[PDB]
RNA sequence: CGCGACCUCAGAUCAGACGUGGCGACCCGCUGAAUUUAAGCAUAUUAGUCAGCGGAGGAGAAGAAACUAACCAGGAUUCCCUCAGUAACGGCGAGUGAACAGGGAAGAGCCCAGCGCCGAAUCCCCGCCCCGCGGCGGGGCGCGGGACAUGUGGCGUACGGAA
RNA sequence: CUAAGGCUAAAUACCGGCACGAGACCGAUAGUCAACAAGUACCGUAAGGGAAAGUUGAAAAGAACUUUGAAGAGAGAGUUCA
RNA sequence: AGAUCUUGGUGGUAGUAGCAAAUAUUCAAACGAGAACUUUGAAGGCCGAAGUGGAGAAGGGUUCCAUGUGAACAGCAGUUGA
RNA sequence: CGACUCUUAGCGGUGGAUCACUCGGCUCGUGCGUCGAUGAAGAACGCAGCUAGCUGCGAGAAUUAAUGUGAAUUGCAGGACACAUUGAUCAUCGACACUUCGAACGCACUUGCGGCCCCGGGUUCCUCCCGGGGCUACGCCUGUCUGAGCGUCGCU
């Protein structure tokens, strides 16, 4: 029942909740096997950039965000053309190619 | 004065299936006698008659499956008793020469582009 | 096991209360009412050769 | 029954042989802790489950 | 009179015994204990006596 | 269709749920067809089907099943992927062409249902409460 | 302290370990020390019990200088048996007191190949730490 | 009288023992096992007797190959070797 | 008025293999309520949930756009934060309720059919020899069988490809 | 963008299993039903239901022996720090 | 301190209700610490062949038989007993 | 004076609270993440000198072999065991073995009854009886053999 001045609130406890609860008391150990992870690459491909193959500049799809501009998939193949690398050489030396990216401008 | 795992593997079949043979009667000698009363000596000799008797079948079954293992070896289809035990599942699952051989397109893809060596200076 | 037996503090509240405990920590009243027995210590803010 | 089946004979013949005390013995051993057979069965008390 | 297995029949009690005990039988007769045990009533041929093989048996 | 499979069409309960007929499965019977010929054909591998005709009772389809375990299967690659044992009775964990279509998959607008993989992944991850260890 | 952490310091399960420890193991629980004299002979400070040797009693009631053959290891209680370390019970027949054998000390080891090979070899363990820590 | 005096007149056996899992549930009359339904080839087993389920499942009886498995599986389930003879 | 070839079928304790059943916390495909809430109740809610059936694996499913967008454009799948209790649905009542963009964890791409070219170049089985055993492979030999032109293999797949 | 053919690791899930570690948790009417010969005893034709029950002492050193009683049980004596 | 609360324990009632369906017991002796109840003998009775007799089916499962004990059980007792 | 009743206290009963303990749980996390026709899970019946349960095991039955270890096991008895012409116990476990049901597989079971091929015996090859061994389930794939069709044809 409503009670003198509120705001109307609509919980989402109707469901049977309590048989999907989500913890996080392994976080922490998530943590150090995603770092035990990355340091066992990282050691695997020795001299090769640990992050991994160099992404394209790429300048993001909405009004809101076209002002910035972040890292893509893969560089597309005008681009590997024109800069004369072949497209399944770039792989093995370490960039990453996007076959189904074009360059409108 | 027991007997050994060891010295009868040198024996061969007739006087290994002898011994056993007398290791049975001496047994049923001895349950002759627990169902008489007996005597506690020979009550607890019937442990070590049974267990020489394991012995002495465990040599000869050994010796058997051995026999058996170097006269199926080589030979396309063996029995069951003698193919490995794995497990169904690794049985089932691919031998290493198909589970390794690739299609030509692979592998002239492998030796036309492979994966190359190289750092990158910051 | 949902009791929420985690709380997150100001990353600002933290580094005041770090820096609270490290001035109480120069002053040789607090650190006798903490029981330390700081009577024969040469000076309170104690600092060694990095030697040690 | 007088009339009976193998399988419910020898049933009833685990049942009778497994009817029985504790050797007395048993109690002298270290850290037994049984007392008694406390799986005793009487023919009238309790009946079998067949 | 025997004690054998549960599983073994007439005629191979016959064997049995005719073999480790070197006598000759007349008829066997066979029943199960209430304790779930086979017993075997071995009667011997005439020539043959039961209490001098139960002697060498050793069962006197 | 799939007439319910209720005693005398009664089926307890609220007026929504009274139908028993005009009801459909929610399965093609393509899908239907490879799943009976998976089952009785359980030490084989269900690849696809197809049509091959029609009546006004009967729809005929024809299953194209391979032999795990086979060696001219087994020894060729772009064929070892059937022998895998993550590949057995995809008619009936709905992994086959006809099977996979009534699952809802696809990409873009029209398949927010089983974004996740499945509708039931869809519907866990949107329906399980995640509580952090800092709320 | 313990940083290794595949060894438990929980109570209740070293205390499982050790009740519930087979025989093989039990021996090296049931271990004592050497006398100063033996200890200075071979370079080993602890031995396992064993059935032949002579100890002196340090503790407890049958406190003394006198040495006593050990009788019997009975593990499954965790005590050894002296020669006159026993007492007299009510119908008048001597029972062995059962005392542990941390609480006495070797004075003379049953010696053959087996004791020997592991006493150098603990020996050899405790040179290659004292070079190491040197 | 549908207490007492009817109590004397049960003298025939509905159910039997089972020779699959030894349970005295088999309705001789319908020839199937109430318990596991023993003619069926699988096993008879609901969600909502999770007590029923935990009663008869996997462990709770003696395992003697899955014993063997769980021990074998920590070696890679190595065959056809011995250890090194002394 | 028989003998052959093919086609479509049948039998075999034929030679050699494979499936069945269990577990089922997690996963996949179906089927699927009512209690409950709505202060009654029928749509709604509970809920695509419980129960029921089938199928797997150490993960599974998904997955390399018949996508998002409308921007100066992004670019497989999965997971996290947020978008967001929002757009929207709803006796527009009770209640229900996503996605895109953005930031991260991880990051990997590919193969056929078809269209074509290449003397079927292809594959399985059985005997013989050698090298090996440890999951049964390699090499060679057979005017040895079979599959296969009602289409095997190599090149090649939308990023175009071939000569 | 190129459907109506196919494969694909990682990041993700895990109240079953094997082996571990820990806890501002519970402490024998609590905590698992089950600290113990517990899914046991027992109940029901069956589906199924389902307990109670931890502690001598450091060590049995678990009371020799005498005495009344048919015995249970007592009076002395003895062990033990008790 | 309450919940006709949960589990366990204990009172008054109270040495009370009660140990009353189917005619019935008595004498002597033996064993025995102990006899209304055991055993033997004698007597008086009952079931009265549609039995309180002699044997089976179902069901029970060792209750069958011998020996021994007198803890508990056989709603008094027992030297007897399923 | 008594009995009886009540209150209080001492002692003794009945009862098992409290406290102390804990080889048990509960919760969280980690690493693995492995069943089965080569017969699983489950069930039954057996197996110890004295052994009912629990536990372990399978007619080699509270275990055999091997490896490690290195003098016990133990409630009692018995007997090993130069620990070197090799070794108690325990652990590990890779060799061997692993009864009957059970997907359960010759047919069937609240019982029982077959068929085929070898071996041995009574027989004195000839097939009757007895014993032993190996086979005899359904579905399905490739191949093989034997076939069917007034299916399509060819030759005659
Ligand atoms: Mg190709
Ligand atoms: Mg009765
Ligand atoms: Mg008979
Ligand atoms: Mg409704
Ligand atoms: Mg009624
Ligand atoms: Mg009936
Ligand atoms: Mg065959
Ligand atoms: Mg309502
Ligand atoms: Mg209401
Ligand atoms: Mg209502
Ligand atoms: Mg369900
Ligand atoms: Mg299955
Ligand atoms: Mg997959
Ligand atoms: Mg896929
Ligand atoms: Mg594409
Ligand atoms: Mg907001
Ligand atoms: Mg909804
Ligand atoms: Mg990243
Ligand atoms: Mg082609
Ligand atoms: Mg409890
Ligand atoms: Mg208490
Ligand atoms: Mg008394
Ligand atoms: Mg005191
Ligand atoms: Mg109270
Ligand atoms: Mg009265
Ligand atoms: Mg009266
Ligand atoms: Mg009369
Ligand atoms: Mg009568
Ligand atoms: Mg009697
Ligand atoms: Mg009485
Ligand atoms: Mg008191
Ligand atoms: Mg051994
Ligand atoms: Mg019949
Ligand atoms: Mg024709
Ligand atoms: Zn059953």
């Amino acid at each position: 029942a409503p009670s003198r001045n509120g705001m109307v609130l609509k919980p989402h406890f109707h469901k049977d909740w309590q048989r999907r609860v989500a913890t996080w008391f392994n976080q922490p150990a998530r943590k150090i096997r995603r770092r035990k992870a990355r340091q066992a690459k990282a050691r695997r491909i020795a001299p090769r950039p640990a992050s991994g193959p160099i992404r394209p500049i790429v300048r993001c799809p909405t009004v809101r965000y076209h002002t910035k501009v972040r890292a893509g998939r893969g560089f597309s193949l005008e681009e590997l053309r024109v800069a004369g690398i072949h497209k399944k050489v770039a792989r093995t030396i370490g960039i990453s190619v996007d076959p189904r990216r074009r360059n409108k401008s | 004065a027991k007997i050994k795992a060891r010295d009868l593997r040198g024996k061969k079949k007739e006087e290994l299936l002898k011994q056993l043979d007398d290791l049975k009667v001496e047994l049923s000698q001895l349950r002759v006698a627990k169902v008489t009363g007996g005597a506690a000596s020979k009550l607890s000799k019937i442990r070590v008659v049974r267990k020489s008797i394991a012995r002495v079948l465990t040599v000869i079954n050994q010796t058997q499956k051995e026999n058996l293992r170097k006269f199926y070896k080589g030979k396309k289809y063996k029995p069951l008793d003698l193919r490995p035990k794995k497990t169904r599942a690794m049985r089932r699952r691919l031998n290493k020469h198909e589970e390794n051989l690739k299609t030509k397109k692979q592998q002239r893809k492998e030796r036309l582009y492979p994966l190359r060596k190289y750092a990158v200076k910051a | 096991t949902w009791r929420r037996w985690h709380r997150r503090v100001n990353t600002t509240q933290k580094r005041y209360a770090i820096c609270s405990a490290l001035a109480a920590s120069a002053l040789p009243a607090l650190v006798m009412s903490k029981g330390h027995r700081i009577e024969e210590v040469p000076e309170l803010p104690l600092v060694v050769e990095d030697k040690v | 029954s007088s009339h009976k089946t193998f399988r419910i004979k020898r049933f009833l013949a685990k049942k009778q042989k497994q009817n029985r005390p504790i050797p007395q013995w048993i109690r002298m051993k270290t850290g037994n802790k049984i007392r008694y057979n406390s799986k005793r069965r009487h023919w009238r008390r309790t009946k079998l489950g067949l | 009179v025997f004690i054998v297995d549960v599983k073994a029949n007439k005629h191979q009690i016959k064997q049995a015994v005719k073999k480790l005990y070197d006598i000759d039988v007349a008829k066997v007769n066979t029943l199960i204990r209430p304790d779930g045990e086979k017993k075997a009533y071995v009667r011997l041929a005439p020539d043959y006596d039961a209490l001098d093989v139960a002697n060498k048996i050793g069962i006197i | 269709g799939r007439k319910r499979p209720v005693p005398k069409g009664a089926t307890y309960g609220k007026p929504v749920h009274h139908g028993v007929n005009q009801l459909k499965f929610a399965r093609s019977l393509q899908s239907v067809a490879e799943e009976r010929a998976g089952r009785h054909c359980g030490a084989l591998r269900v690849l696809n089907s197809y049509w091959v005709g029609e009546d006004s009772t009967y729809k005929f389809f024809e299953v194209i099943l391979i032999d795990p375990f086979h060696k001219a299967i087994r020894r060729n690659p772009d064929t070892q992927w059937i022998t895998k044992p993550v590949h057995k009775h995809r008619e009936m964990r709905g992994l086959t062409s006809a099977g996979r279509k009534s699952r809802g998959l696809g990409k873009g607008h029209k398949f927010h249902h089983t974004i996740g993989g499945s509708r039931r992944a869809a519907w866990r991850r949107r329906n399980t409460l995640q509580l952090h260890r800092y709320r | 302290m313990k940083f290794n952490p595949f060894v438990t310091s929980d109570r209740s399960k070293n205390r499982k370990r050790h009740f519930n420890a087979p025989s093989h193991i039990r021996r090296k629980i049931m271990s004592s020390p050497l006398s100063k004299e033996l200890r200075q002979k071979y370079n080993v400070r602890s031995m396992p019990i064993r059935k032949d040797d002579e100890v002196q009693v340090v503790r407890g009631h049958y406190k003394g200088q006198q040495i006593g053959k050990v009788v019997q290891v009975y593990r499954k209680k965790y005590v050894i048996y002296i020669e006159r370390v026993q007492r007299e019970k009510a119908n008048g027949t001597t029972v062995h007191v059962g005392i542990h054998p941390s609480k006495v000390v070797i004075t003379r080891l049953k010696l053959d190949k087996d004791r020997k090979k592991i006493l150098e070899r603990k020996a050899k363990s405790r040179q290659v730490g004292k070079e190491k820590g040197k | 009288t549908k207490g007492t005096s009817s109590f004397g007149k049960r003298r025939n056996k509905t159910h039997t023992l089972c020779r699959r899992c030894g349970s005295k549930a088999y309705h001789l009359q319908k020839s199937t096992c109430g318990k596991c339904g023993y003619p069926a080839k699988r096993k008879r087993k609901y969600n909502w007797s999770a007590k029923a389920k935990r009663r008869n499942t996997t462990g709770t009886g003696r395992m003697r190959h899955l014993k063997i498995v769980y021990r074998r599986f920590r070696h890679g389930f190595r065959e056809g070797t011995t250890p090194k003879p002394k």
